[PDB]
């Protein structure tokens, strides 16, 4: 038993003095000649209402203009965020549904949730309805995330310390991705569509090589659990944004923190997080009922984005870069665009 | 405009209209969260509360009292830790939090369970009907005289039984004064830390009793009305 | 009275109940029945105000001599007013009885509420009350000297104030249990002096503000020509001016006691 | 086994050939200058070419 | 003439 700890401790030093060596400069002084970005000021030009309750997660299309909204009433819709029109509403059979994702052919929507079960949707079928095309059992714990690599294979986050990579028609996880201590929360797949990044509430993040099926970096850095995670525009970054009122930025060969996204007034923790096309806009929703906008390489606040009656629960940008939705619990999504 | 955009406002009425069906038969409708650990019987109450009828990690019941319907949400297949979904539950009526009474080594950790839920944010707002579980377990056992209670408890030997005491006939007066002691040492909890905005309900209950249904509808009634008369300003 | 005392009032209910309405629109928490009956009722005490400020700048121009139209044509424009002001006190009546049939039903039926009451009957609601209301307004306008109005009016407001001080006490007294239940619980580290003050702050503005009114009408009726009742009756501004303060002290003790319609009013204040 | 786990997964972690923060910030700080022109909220557009006016 | 006067209903009828 003693033995066991010490190997670890023993691995854990070396690790983190590798780790101290490999940062010769700051990322933050290497931008003083980097303009900030100012002020960002956007207004909400749609708001979609129709559903009853709190929205859980959205995910935008590959078209970045068609989107799907989950929310806690048991609804699953695909809006036109141009004409505020809707063109599916699936009833889900469970109504504590805490993802969604939006295949990338279009042809698919999936959502999962305290179910244990990703439901993978038809879209393109038109035969009157939305019919569930398949359902993908196996999981123990709640299931926090679910993206797409293709058409037959999806990568699952759940609450039982494990992602898992399915093959859709077949419907057995092909391979399993275990290593956490505690439960998993929020996965991002990578531009590369080789690894992708989860983080869960141990604060700890890791990569997953999905064609090996084993872990290849470890992060730490955070006090709490970890909330949400995304790749930055190139899969050789990620922010990561935790229950203890700030964010951070992983890279991936450095295997370490950069930035350090907090502010003193900030109390409240974060829940979603969503880059921008550039790689210079770090959206982040917080449970003080507001959004923010920060500036990955200067770490100082840039943008609020405040219209929420309730706690910003969903965040998303558009494959374009043309607009950005926020969900929030008092039912209603945002979808904001920079004013010329 | 054009034919195709016309086609799709025609599709996004139709479905405005089923979404304003659906509006009603959700706001008129009561979600209750059912907690409680493994020695509470849970199960048997929902299983016997499925008499009321209008790995999978969620189970919904439904059951209707009086033409008013109710989900309940029995948490199963899940690990131990709840601080992350039960986030999800800000937004029901109320949250059966189910005590094992008798078990007298795990009472400390329900109490600590209960504490946590009642002091956790995005349930400041939402009560908590408490079952008192598995009473006639704990009846057989301070009367036959093995593992006293204040054994595990210290302050016992200083409690009375309170005033406000309403005896089930034929009790005998030390099982009155325990069962009462732990209700107590539930509200005190309860009380100490909470604003006006949610309240504990006591019910000492067991696993095969009948008239369940009966009391998470009057107190989701007492909770509804206390809700509208703290915004009214009465109250 | 002065003219001035009586604009006033009239330019601060319509400040407020304008804020009100703002409120309402621009916020879908406070999407529900009863603040559609507080909106309704804004827009009645709306029109008391600025109808009675009109009229009274009218007479303060006739009676003097800077604008003189001939007699058919004054006539003509009083009734107007009268009509007018009319509507709006039946309006503002019937939209303080609307909020509290809907605290009474939000209570009373809190289980079923929502199998009762919807958005789409608050507009049925309010449009059969204003239709109504017109009605009444101008048959009352027109038909004036009869006795026959009168006592149609003064069978409302007493009709109308015993059903809200019934629909009040029953509210109050069921809280009195709620809180002698949280009394009674232990360690209790809870007050029915809230409830008193809030039951006193409703009925008794109403009733302070709405009375004598129609004790003037029903001594206009009964004792026209007796000494306490000439005295009484010669106060008909000073009785008007307590209607427009009705007007003025509804959206303090409504609206503003909704603390979701606080922060509004911040977000509001702030643009 | 489940310490045995974790040792095996952080040894693993060791053989891992970092690069220092001085180009592993190469990759954030020189990808936005590929793409300050193209990005509409860092940039705001024309309201001629938004589909969201 | 008809001398006007606040609202209605106000001196005796
Ligand atoms: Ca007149």
């Amino acid at each position: 038993l003693d033995q066991l700890r010490q190997e670890a401790e023993q691995l854990k030093n070396q690790i983190r003095d590798a780790r101290k060596a490999c940062a010769d400069a700051t990322l933050s002084q290497i931008t003083n000649n980097i303009d900030p970005v100012g002020r960002i000021q956007m207004r909400t030009r749609r708001t979609l209402r129709g559903h009853l309750a709190k929205i859980y997660a959205m995910h935008w299309g590959t078209d970045s203009r068609l989107l799907v909204s989950a929310s806690q009433d048991g609804k699953l819709i695909i809006w036109d965020s141009y004409t505020t029109n809707k063109v599916h509403a699936i009833p889900l059979r469970s109504s504590w549904v805490m993802t969604c994702a939006y295949a990338p052919s279009g042809n698919y929507v999936a959502c999962g949730g305290l179910d244990n079960i990703c439901s993978i949707y038809n879209l393109k079928t038109r035969e009157g309805n939305v019919r569930v095309s398949r359902e993908l059992a196996g999981h123990t714990g709640y299931l926090s995330c679910c993206r797409f690599l293709d058409d037959n294979q999806i990568v699952t986050s759940s609450g039982d310390t494990t992602c898992a990579l399915w093959d859709i028609e077949t419907g057995q996880q092909t391979t399993t991705f275990t290593g956490h201590t505690g439960d998993v929360m929020s996965l991002s797949l990578a531009p590369d569509t080789r690894l992708f990044v989860s983080g869960a509430c141990d604060a700890s993040a890791k990569l997953w090589d999905v064609r090996e099926g084993m872990c290849r970096q470890t992060f730490t850095g955070h006090e709490s659990d970890i909330n949400a995670i995304c790749f930055f525009p190139n899969g050789n970054a990620f922010a990561t944004g935790s229950d203890d009122a700030t964010c951070r930025l992983f890279d991936l060969r450095a295997d370490q923190e950069l930035m350090t996204y907090s502010h003193d007034n900030i109390i409240c923790g974060i829940t979603s997080v969503s880059f921008s096309k550039s790689g210079r806009l770090l959206l982040a929703g917080y449970d003080d009922f507001n959004c923010n906008v920060w500036d990955a390489l200067k770490a100082d606040r840039a943008g609020v984005l405040a219209g929420h009656d309730n706690r910003v629960s969903c965040l998303g940008v558009t494959d374009d870069g043309m607009a950005v939705a926020t969900g929030s619990w008092d039912s209603f999504l945002k979808i904001w665009n920079g004013s010329s | 405009l054009s034919a195709e955009d016309k086609a799709a406002v025609e599709r996004s009425k139709m479905i405005e209209k089923q979404l304003q069906k659906d509006k009603q038969v959700y706001r008129a409708t009561h979600r209750l969260l059912l907690l409680g650990a493994d020695n509470s019987g849970k199960s048997t109450i929902v299983k016997q509360m499925r008499i009321y009828h209008v790995t999978s990690g969620i189970f919904e019941t439904k059951f209707q009292v009086d033409k008013v319907n109710f989900h309940m949400f029995d948490v199963g297949a899940q690990r131990d830790e709840r601080r992350k979904w039960i986030q999800c539950f800000n937004d029901v009526t109320a949250i059966i939090f189910v005590v094992d009474s008798s078990d007298y080594n795990r009472l400390q950790e329900a109490l600590n369970d209960f504490k946590s839920i009642w002091n956790n944010r995005w349930l400041r707002t939402i009560s908590v009907i408490l079952f008192l579980n598995k009473q006639d377990l704990l009846a057989e056992k301070v009367l036959a005289g093995k593992s006293k209670i204040e054994d595990y408890f210290p302050e016992f030997a200083r409690y009375t039984t309170p005033e406000d005491a309403t005896p089930e006939p034929g009790e005998d007066p030390r099982v009155t004064r325990a069962k009462y002691f732990i209700r107590d040492e539930f509200l005190r909890i309860s009380t100490a830390s909470g604003d006006g905005r949610h309240y504990c309900y006591p019910h000492f209950t067991c696993s095969v009793d009948t008239e369940n249904a009966r009391r998470i509808f009057n107190d989701c009634r007492d909770i509804i009305q206390r809700m509208h008369l703290r915004q009214y300003e009465l109250l | 009275i002065a003219v001035e005392v009586f604009l006033t009032l009239g330019v601060i209910s319509l400040l407020e109940n304008i804020l009100v309405i703002g409120a309402i629109v621009k916020n879908k928490n406070l999407h529900s029945p009863m603040y559609f009956f507080v909106c309704s009722l804004a827009v009645a005490d709306m029109l008391v105000s600025m109808s009675s400020a009109w009229e009274t700048i009218t007479i303060y121009l006739l009676n003097n001599k800077h604008l003189v139209i001939a007699d058919a044509f004054v006539r003509h424009i009083d009734n107007v007013f009268d009509s007018m002001i009319c509507i709006s006190v039946v309006a503002s009546m019937c939209s303080l009885l609307a909020i509290a049939v809907d605290r009474y039903v939000t209570i009373f039926y809190a289980l079923r509420y929502h199998h009762i009451m919807t958005a789409r009957r608050s507009g049925a609601i309010i449009a059969g009350i204003w239709a109504f209301c017109t009605g009444c307004g101008i048959v009352f306008i027109l038909y004036s000297e009869s006795t026959y109005v009168i006592l149609c009016l003064i069978s409302m407001f007493f009709a109308m104030l015993f059903l809200l001080v019934s629909l009040y006490i029953h509210m109050f007294l069921l809280a009195r249990t709620h809180v002698k239940r949280i009394a009674a619980l232990p360690g209790a580290s809870r007050t029915s002096m809230q409830g008193a003050v809030t039951v006193t702050m409703l009925l008794g503005v109403f009733t302070v503000c709405w009375a004598p009114f129609f004790l003037h009408l029903t001594l206009m009726l009964s004792c026209p020509q007796n000494l306490y009742c000439s005295r009484f009756m010669s106060h008909f501004n000073m009785y008007l001016i307590l209607i427009m303060c009705n007007s003025v002290m509804d959206p303090l003790i409504y609206a503003f006691r909704s603390q979701e319609m606080r922060k509004t009013f911040k977000e509001i204040i702030c643009c | 086994a489940q310490a045995r786990k974790l040792v095996e997964q952080l040894k693993m972690e060791a053989n891992i050939d970092r690069i220092k923060v001085s180009k592993a910030a190469a990759d954030l700080m020189a990808y936005c200058e590929a793409h300050a022109k193209e990005d509409p909220l860092l940039t705001p557009v024309p309201a001629s070419e938004n589909p969201f006016r | 003439s008809y001398s006007m006067e606040h609202f209605r209903w106000g001196k005796p009828v």
